RNA sequence: GAAACAUCUCAGUAUCGGGAGGAACAGAAAACGCAACGUGAUGUCGUUAGUAACCGCGAGUGAACGCGAUACAGCCCAAAC
RNA sequence: ACUCGUACGGUCACUGAAUCCUGCCCAGUGCAGGUAUCUGAACACCUCGUACAAGAGGACGAAGGACCUGUCAACGGCGGG
RNA sequence: GCUUUACUGCAGGCUGUCGCUGAGGACUCUCACUCCGGGAGGAGGACACCGAUAGCCGGGCA
């Protein structure tokens, strides 16, 4: 069984869903954590300085 | 004449001698069985508390905080580093234990602001400090001429920004001349070389 | 090679020939208080210590004479350029 | 390199854990105040997944139903006694002090009241040798003379299920079923059969530990493999 | 970067944790030490100066007092009684 | 974590069903034990030095090493004449 | 990436020392502290744990 096309057929698991807090399809329904805004992980909003160039 | 307070002071100059030695030996047994932050009704060192700003008034709180003794509890480097940035054992943190204690206290009492703190001893594995906190929202304090300054907005979370006396000493702001070139007006503005 | 313990030669202090006594220079003990010593203590810590992590080199197959020429009259000594000598024994 | 298997274990992930959710109970001795007036009846005999040995269900006078570390010879209907004044009989529990010298014991406590620590596996037994007012000398299954507090409780007799070790597994599949009931990663891949990155003995064309196997006691984890602080090796000498 | 490299450099930089404000921080000398019969809280700007100092004394790192400016403001406890 | 586990246990390794067997070597390396004597850091102690301090030396000496011993189903070895 | 008796270091282990730490070169005690016990109480004990430092080992790791 190849890692490519043949293995893509088994993909029918729902994980990332629309997030109640930010509206992005990043709420991981299994972990119950939003990979975009961090809902379910932190009260504060997920944010990082590396999300932009250093001097901007 | 000598104040009654001067006696508490003089006793605390040598915590390992006299009656104080026995008091500490007794007390610590109880303290060791207490939590990280225990609110106390009266300061253990009255003279020191009053000297630091304490008042037997509404909105004044005193709490004893215990912190593990010694150096930094640091995790060794995952990725590659030069020998200089490889050390793990002898590296100590830049903030003293008293400062760690003040912050733990203020976090326990979110609505209160750290006024000052002092040491109340230690054993072989931990240190104890009593922190004086103030309620900036209580009128008994908003009306106090000696304490109402702590009610100002810019005094919010003062301990977390190093505005406490222990904060200022730890930041090397004691000296007004030689030696304070990289500390005043802030460590950050001097490129963090202090 | 051999060499006379005492012999007449020029003394730069008296500014005239006088009998001198030759002696091999004995190493003087260190005080451990020179600037270099303090730099070693200051700059040494965790990890590599730069120059202070280096260990002393080797030896040359033969060393140059290391001697003191002490004047027999004024008692003052003077140094001279040394010469490679596999061995140096004094006569008397 | 990479952390060796012995280090992966420490993390306590699923692969290395014991099937605790499937286990029955810790066969600790009952806690009696005094008087010995605690006896019970063996209501059933059960298999213990954690020890591959039978264990007995007892129903005590005061209404307590508990599983017991059963010695050989215990059967349903039999009455068991636990306490200072207990009768000196197989399956009965009482302190070493009340036990007569030269009597096989099992499930011996290390410190009075702990519930039993020594001699608990299939067929084994400790031997109560010397008595005293301050110390009871017991010979453990390993042959070691152990000095214990005479107040330490123990059960008379040898542990049930003796001779288990006498029959060979014969096939891998049999070992397999047993390992599924324990906290152990099985089968076992030899160090010498792995890559240099995976173990101190890996690498090199043909297989061989490129170094002596007897490792120092002071060796750090990751290096401490092979023959740990061996006083000697081989069969000769 | 040092034409390798380990002290050093990149740099207290990137990035991370915590926190305040419209600005922060600092601040009324246990100062300075152009040594004086002198200056007089604190920031900041210009300069002092790539100077003093550091440094496989290599590559590099690098102030301060003072001075000219900006703006100027000095006070409250603890204790004695 | 192992572990609702306790030497008929479980950890760490090697060999690889049964059958018949598995010799010699402890010098080196590894592990382990012992050790009169030798060596062996810091603190405290003593001598010199400094009205103090830096520093020099001394005494004592842990593990370790030297030294002895055990050990190859321990790393491995089993030649030339 | 990997190896080792390469260079230089870092974890970790062992060992001494100082603090915790008390009373009367070997010892006794209990009161801190530790462990067992539901509890009473028992075991141990100024040691061990822990903080600091020193010497040894140290491709386990950079
Ligand atoms: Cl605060
Ligand atoms: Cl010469
Ligand atoms: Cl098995
Ligand atoms: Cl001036
Ligand atoms: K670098
Ligand atoms: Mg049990
Ligand atoms: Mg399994
Ligand atoms: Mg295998
Ligand atoms: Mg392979
Ligand atoms: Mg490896
Ligand atoms: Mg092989
Ligand atoms: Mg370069
Ligand atoms: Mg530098
Ligand atoms: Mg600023
Ligand atoms: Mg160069
Ligand atoms: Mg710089
Ligand atoms: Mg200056
Ligand atoms: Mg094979
Ligand atoms: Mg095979
Ligand atoms: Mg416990
Ligand atoms: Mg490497
Ligand atoms: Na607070
Ligand atoms: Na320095
Ligand atoms: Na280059
Ligand atoms: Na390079
Ligand atoms: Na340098
Ligand atoms: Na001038
Ligand atoms: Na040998
Ligand atoms: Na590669
Ligand atoms: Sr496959
Ligand atoms: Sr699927
Ligand atoms: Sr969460
Ligand atoms: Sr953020
Ligand atoms: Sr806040
Ligand atoms: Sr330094
Ligand atoms: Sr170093
Ligand atoms: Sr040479
Ligand atoms: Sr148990
Ligand atoms: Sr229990
Ligand atoms: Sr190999
Ligand atoms: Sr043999
Ligand atoms: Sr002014
Ligand atoms: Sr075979
Ligand atoms: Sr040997």
């Amino acid at each position: 069984t190849g890692a490519g096309t043949p293995s893509q057929g088994k993909k029918n698991t729902t994980t990332h869903t629309k997030c109640r807090r930010c509206g992005e399809k990043s709420y991981h329904t299994k972990k119950k954590v939003c990979s975009s805004c961090g809902f379910g992980k932190s009260a504060k909003r997920r944010d990082y300085e590396w999300q932009s160039k250093a001097g901007e | 004449a000598r104040s009654a307070y001067s006696y508490i002071r003089d006793a605390w100059k040598n915590p390992g001698d006299g009656q104080l030695a026995e008091l500490q030996w007794q007390r610590q047994q109880e303290w060791r069985n207490e939590g990280a932050v225990e609110r106390i009704e009266r300061p253990t060192r009255l003279d020191k508390a009053r000297s630091q700003g304490y008042k037997a008034k509404q909105g004044v709180i005193v709490a004893r905080v215990s912190v593990r003794k010694g150096s930094a509890r640091k995790r060794r480097h995952k990725a590659g580093r030069r020998s200089k940035r490889q050390g793990v054992t002898r590296i100590t943190r830049r903030k003293d234990i008293q400062r760690v204690a003040e912050e733990r206290a203020s976090r326990t009492f979110p609505n209160l602001r750290v006024l000052n703190s002092y040491s109340v001893g230690q054993d072989g594995r931990q240190k104890w400090h009593e922190v004086i906190l103030i309620d900036p929202n209580h009128p008994a304090i908003q009306n106090d001429d000696d304490l109402s300054w702590i009610c100002a907005d810019d005094q919010a979370d003062r301990v977390f920004r190093g505005l406490t006396g222990a904060g200022r000493r730890n930041r090397g702001l004691s000296g007004k001349g030689k030696g304070s070139e990289k500390t005043r007006p802030s460590l950050r503005s001097n490129g963090g070389k202090g | 090679m051999q060499m006379p313990r005492r012999f007449n030669t020029y003394c730069p202090h008296c500014n005239e020939h006088q009998e001198h006594e030759v002696e091999k220079v004995r190493s003087g003990r260190q005080t451990g208080m020179k600037w270099i010593d303090r730099q070693r203590e200051r700059n040494s810590g965790i990890g590599n210590d730069g120059k202070f992590s280096k260990v002393p080199g080797g030896d040359k197959p033969t060393k140059k004479t290391d001697l003191k020429y002490r004047c027999g009259e004024c008692g003052k000594a003077h140094l001279r350029e040394g010469w490679r000598a596999g061995r140096l024994e004094f006569q008397e | 390199g990479r952390r060796i298997q012995g280090q992966r274990r420490g993390r306590g992930t699923s692969t290395f854990r014991a099937p605790s959710h499937r286990y029955k109970a810790d066969l600790e001795h009952r806690k009696v105040e005094d008087g010995d007036v605690i006896a019970g009846t063996v209501v059933d005999i059960e298999h213990d997944p954690a020890r591959s040995a039978p264990v007995a269900a007892v129903e005590f006078e005061d209404g307590d139903r508990r599983l017991i570390l059963a010695p050989e010879g215990v059967g349903v209907g039999d009455e068991l006694q636990v306490g200072v004044s207990a009768e000196i009989a197989p399956g009965n529990t009482l302190p070493l002090a009340e036990i007569p010298e030269g009597v096989p014991v099992c499930n011996v406590e290390s410190s009075p009241g702990d519930g039993g620590k020594f001699a608990r596996a299939s067929g084994v037994n400790a031997q109560l040798l010397t008595h005293d007012r301050n110390v009871a000398v017991v010979k453990l299954p390993s042959g070691e003379m152990k000095r214990l507090d005479p107040q330490c409780r123990a059960t008379i007799g040898v542990v049930a299920g003796g001779g288990r070790t006498d029959k060979p597994f014969v096939k891998a599949g049999n070992k397999h079923h047993k390992m599924k009931a324990r906290g152990t990663k099985w089968p076992n891949v030899r160090g010498v059969a792995m890559n240099a990155v995976d173990h101190p003995f890996g690498g090199g064309g043909r297989q061989h530990p490129g170094k002596p196997k007897s490792i120092s006691r002071n060796a750090p984890p990751g290096r401490k493999v092979g023959d740990i602080a061996s006083k000697r090796t081989g069969r000769g000498g």
